[PDB]
């Protein structure tokens, strides 16, 4: 499916399965990784860095 | 012979058309999960000391 800004405030959505339930779970995100950028995708590691240094590595990234 | 208003309907009926709910099976993924990066087997060492 495809959801909206305002559709994806009532529903869930699960990130990994097994995360997935019965009831709750409406509906399961298509990659773990889809909520960061096309140039967030590019750096490597970004779970294991703090979150201020991968917002200059996307600024760096296009100088 | 005109046209008179006659008794108040008793009842009113609405009609809408409705299908129904499968059963609940909630296939997530094709290749679920996110598989695990893993060991090449046996691999060998590509690098030797001198001497």
């Amino acid at each position: 499916e495809l959801i909206g800004t305002m559709e994806q405030i009532f529903m869930n959505v699960a990130i990994f399965e097994d995360e997935v339930f019965a009831g709750v779970t409406t509906h399961q995100e298509l990659f773990p990784h889809s909520l960061l950028s096309v140039i967030a995708n590019f750096i490597p590691f970004s779970d294991h860095n703090q979150s201020p240094r991968n917002m200059y590595q996307c600024q760096m990234g296009k100088q | 012979g005109g046209l008179t208003c006659a008794s108040a309907p008793q009842g009113t009926l609405r009609i809408l058309e409705g299908p129904q709910q499968s059963l609940s099976g909630s296939p997530l993924q094709p290749i679920p999960a996110s598989p695990p990066p893993q060991i090449p087997p046996g691999l060998r060492p590509r690098f030797c000391a001198f001497g």
